């Protein structure tokens, strides 16, 4: 099967500064297979990009997407404090499979 | 302004058979597969299946073969699943979403995804 | 009218008036040489009768 | 308007032709077909896997609702050059199949999809009839079809022993014999592999850009109509003179009761003239029978001028009792 | 088995969907030309016969002996085929990669994209008794794909060899699946005035209709200086 590397594991990051997102895949994979979704404590997934960096519903100031060939990263400026949601990366072009795991933590 | 419900959450001995409901409005459900997908605490989300409307086909993971049966109703448009053979580590929340990574009508790839989610049905 | 937007329907609209009115302009000349040939057989029975 | 056609201020005695008589339409009625779905062309121009330009796919369209208003007003990227209809216009008809074709054009090689061209790609990868109808549309795919190297999976044709008849596709694994080598799978000098490949590059600018072609042909036969668009059904008036738009079939008329024997596989009607005559409903499968409103000729019978100033009009071709048809009831 | 007959005046199909009445329409398209031989077989092995411009179809069985047809090129697993083998109370078509037969009939199912399923395409009717030996008549064609059968069950029959007079054609079935055809074989069932074959050119026909617009008459323009 097709598998896909997760460590942007921990973000203990202040809010408003640059964010970067980084999951890289196990095979070489093509630039119209990407996908991510959000993930609030209790509640439902959603699009950010279905494409590259096409928007889908809104996108204030924050969400960006940049896909280099097989890899691709995300791209967030001014980070509100209020979401802090589970950041999932999908792939689609060989089955299905989801994200492993991005926290972002309150820093008490 | 979608509308998706589903059955409610209630507690099933394992070996029996789960009876899990999906109601689809807002949107016209003739060009949108359904696909399920089930959440427990701890890790991610998996992808059990993956069912067109147009047509009849099948789109089951390879974890779940000969498992999990699904089907559609047109007339009032919603999905039902009759899960047999339970176990006792599967009882987590299942989430049906209007699905728009596969064909619809003929099968292929396309760019996009689950736009379109329920709630959810614990067991 | 029902396929095309006024500014390029003018051109086939035009193909077609300029078709039907030649065919209309031989059925008026083709009239007028059998309506001579009619008075000359006329004139004829006129005189016959 | 006896002293308006010919141009003179005294009219003599006589009988002259002003001009003629026609009861206009008072109501309009659409009476579409009975279906739901809505197309899939979320599949198609959305999609992932477009081939190679010498071996296309053919794609079909069945009973469903298509709405052209996402095709031209949402994601308007370049022009579209729609041969035969009006983008605005194509709301009103509706069709009987629909073929939706794919393919991959060099950014130079956009204008070569018309109907008669000439090029390279225009005789041995790609044909189109004389005749075509439809639109065509392509948009820049520098993101999704181009690598830094170049991307080697997408040929086209250079040789042949003939030009391609339209809609003809004609892949095939050879040799081409040319000269005096009688090449046997060899393939020595003059034995030249006719697939070649695009080569692409990212840092060139227009010329060898990615562009992605999509072509939809379309047609007007008289048949069972299969797919039809967003216009809502109205109801039906019998016996007054009114508007017509049966399955795009427009017209003015009074529709009536029929005692017509259609077969099953039998929808239109026409007369000797080759004229529309009898339509069926497509909601009721009941038979009608057009017949257009009334119309005659109208000749003002006066003295002469100086005379008097009283006339006569004489309402001709027209029954004046059962249609008696402003110089009315006096 | 082969012999020789005359197929006096018969092969008339409606050209297209539109209702006529009291009108002499002309038409040139693909037809059986007047007169002409046709290839009656018997059977009781079995070769294959090529495909061409259609194909004119006609037997007398009573209930039961023949039930389906195999088209295609090569007959083999590499081009798509397609056979029309009936059911007890239905008929089903697929476009399929069979194989062989070696006689199940088929032998697997690699890359097959079309299956129907619709009401029996023969029907059977008597008077209690055999002489009602009821003909049944196909004309298979295509045009841009689009697979056309075209039909008739009539119950009038006789003996001996194909009867006179003027039989219309009414269409049945029309299938998109744009296939490459070029080969003719018929199935039948084993067992413990039949069989007739003939084919297709392009023609010109001159037909006169009913006054409740069935088609009465046909004439051909490509026979005689008369015609
Ligand atoms: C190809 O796909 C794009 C994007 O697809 C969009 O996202 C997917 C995940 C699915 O949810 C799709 O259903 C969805 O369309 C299509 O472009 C998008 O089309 C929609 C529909 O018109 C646009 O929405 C409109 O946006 C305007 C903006 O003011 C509103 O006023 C309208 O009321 C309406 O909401 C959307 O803007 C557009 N672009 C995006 C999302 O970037 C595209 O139509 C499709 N191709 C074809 C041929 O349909
Ligand atoms: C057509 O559909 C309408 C509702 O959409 C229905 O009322 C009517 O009976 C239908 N006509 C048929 C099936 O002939
Ligand atoms: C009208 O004019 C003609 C020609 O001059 C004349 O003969 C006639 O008498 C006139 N009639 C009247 C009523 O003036
Ligand atoms: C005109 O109408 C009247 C009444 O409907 C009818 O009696 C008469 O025959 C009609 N005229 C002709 C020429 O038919
Ligand atoms: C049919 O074929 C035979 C020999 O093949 C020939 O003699 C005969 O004339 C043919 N029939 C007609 C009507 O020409
Ligand atoms: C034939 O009919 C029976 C009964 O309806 C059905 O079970 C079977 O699947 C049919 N077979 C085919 C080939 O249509
Ligand atoms: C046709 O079927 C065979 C066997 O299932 C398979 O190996 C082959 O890939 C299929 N053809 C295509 C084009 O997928
Ligand atoms: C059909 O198959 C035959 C097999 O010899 C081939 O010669 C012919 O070119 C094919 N035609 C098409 C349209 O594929
Ligand atoms: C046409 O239909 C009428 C309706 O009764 C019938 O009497 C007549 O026989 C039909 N014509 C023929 C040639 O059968």
């Amino acid at each position: 099967e097709i598998v896909l590397t997760q460590s942007p594991g921990t973000l203990s990051l202040s809010p408003g500064e640059r964010a970067t997102l980084s999951c890289r895949a196990s095979q070489t994979v093509s630039s119209t297979s990407l996908a991510w979704y959000q993930q609030k404590p209790g509640q439902a997934p959603r699009l950010l990009i279905y494409g590259a960096s096409s928007r889908a519903t809104g996108i204030p100031d924050r969400f960006s997407g940049s896909g280099s060939g097989t890899d691709f990263t995300l791209t967030i400026s001014r980070l509100e404090p209020e979401d802090f949601a589970v950041y999932y990366c999908q792939q689609h072009d060989t089955s299905l499979t989801f994200g492993g795991g991005t926290k972002v933590e309150i820093k008490r | 302004q979608v509308q998706l419900v589903q059955s409610g959450a209630e507690v099933k001995k394992p070996g029996a058979s789960v009876k899990v409901s999906c109601k689809a409005s807002g949107y016209p459900f003739t060009s949108y597969g359904i696909s399920w997908v089930r959440q427990a605490p701890g890790q991610g989300l998996e992808w059990m299946g993956w069912i067109s409307t147009y047509n009849g086909n099948t789109n089951y993971a390879q974890k779940f073969q000969g498992r999990v049966t699904m089907t559609t109703d047109t007339s009032t448009t919603t999905g039902y699943m009759e899960l047999r053979r339970l176990r006792s580590d599967d009882t987590a929340v299942y989430y049906c979403a209007r699905d728009y990574t596969r064909g619809a009508w003929f099968g292929e790839s396309l760019i996009g995804g689950f736009d379109n989610w329920g709630q959810g049905t614990l067991v | 009218l029902s396929r095309l937007d006024p500014p390029e329907a003018e051109v086939q609209i035009d193909r077609l008036i300029t078709g039907r009115l030649q065919s209309l302009q031989t059925y008026v000349t083709q009239q007028l040489i059998r309506a001579a040939e009619i008075r000359a057989s006329a004139n004829l029975a006129a005189t016959k009768m | 308007e006896t002293k308006c056609t010919l141009k003179s201020f005294t009219v003599e005695k006589g009988i002259y032709q002003t001009s003629n008589f026609r009861v206009q339409p008072t109501e309009s009625i659409v009476r579409f077909p009975n279906i739901t779905n809505l197309c899939p062309f979320h599949e198609v121009f959305n999609a992932t896997r477009f081939a190679s330009v010498y071996a296309w796919n053919r794609k079909r369209i069945s009973n469903c609702v298509a709405d052209y208003s996402v095709l031209y007003n949402f994601a308007p990227f370049f022009a579209f050059k729609c041969y035969g209809v009006s983008p605005t216009k194509l709301n009103d008809l509706c069709f009987t199949n629909v073929y939706a074709d794919s393919f991959v054009i060099r950014g130079n090689e956009v204008s070569q999809i018309a109907p008669g061209q000439t090029g390279n790609i225009a005789d041995y990868n790609y044909k189109l009839p004389d005749d075509f109808t439809g639109c065509v549309i392509a948009w820049n795919s520098n993101k999704l079809d181009s690598k830094v190297s170049g991307n080697y999976n997408y040929l086209y044709r250079l040789f042949r022993k003939s030009k391609l008849k339209p809609f003809e596709r004609d892949i095939s694994t050879e040799i081409y014999q040319a000269g005096n080598k009688p090449c046997n799978g060899v393939a020595g000098f003059n034995c030249y592999f006719p697939l070649q490949s695009y080569g692409f590059r990212p840092t060139y600018g227009v010329g060898h850009q990615p562009y992605r072609v999509v072509v939809l042909s379309f047609e007007l036969l008289h048949a069972p109509a299969t797919v039809c668009g967003p216009k809502k059904s109205t109801n039906l008036v019998k016996n007054k003179c009114v508007n017509f738009n049966f399955n795009g079939l427009t017209g003015t008329g009074v529709l009536t009761e029929s005692n017509k024997k259609f077969l099953p596989f039998q929808q239109f009607g026409r007369d000797i003239a080759d004229t529309t005559d009898a339509v069926r409903d497509p909601q009721t499968l009941e038979i009608l029978d057009i017949t257009p409103c009334s119309f005659g000729g109208v000749s003002v019978i006066t003295p002469g001028t100086n005379t008097s100033n009283q006339v006569a009009v004489l309402y001709q071709g027209v029954n004046c009792t059962e249609v008696p048809v402003r110089v009315y009831s006096t | 088995t082969q012999s020789y007959t005359n197929s006096f005046t018969r092969g008339v199909y409606y050209p297209d969907k539109v209702f006529r009445s009291s009108v002499l329409h002309s038409t040139q398209d693909l037809f059986l030309p007047f007169f002409s031989n046709v290839t009656w077989f018997h059977a009781i092995d079995n070769p294959v016969l090529p495909f061409n411009d259609g194909v004119y179809f006609a037997s007398t069985e009573k209930s039961n002996i023949i039930r389906g047809w195999i088209f295609g090129t090569t007959l083999d697993s590499k081009t798509q085929s397609l056979l029309i083998v009936n059911n007890a109370t239905n008929v089903v078509i697929k476009v399929c990669e069979f194989q062989f037969c070696n006689d199940r009939v088929y032998s697997s199912a690699n890359n097959c994209t079309f299956e129907y399923v619709s009401q029996p395409f023969l029907m059977d009717l008597e008077g209690k008794q055999g002489n009602f030996k009821n003909l049944r008549e196909f004309v298979f064609k295509n045009i841009d794909g689009y697979f056309k059968i075209y039909s008739k069950h009539t119950p009038v029959n006789l003996g001996r060899d194909l009867p006179q007079g003027f039989s219309a054609l009414e269409p049945l079935v029309d299938l998109p699946i744009g296939i490459n055809i070029t080969r003719f074989q018929t199935l039948l069932a084993l067992h413990r005035a039949a069989y007739y074959v003939g084919y297709l050119q392009p023609r010109t026909f001159l037909l006169k209709y009913n006054e409740n617009g069935t088609i009465t008459d046909a004439v051909d323009c490509a026979l005689d200086p008369l015609s």
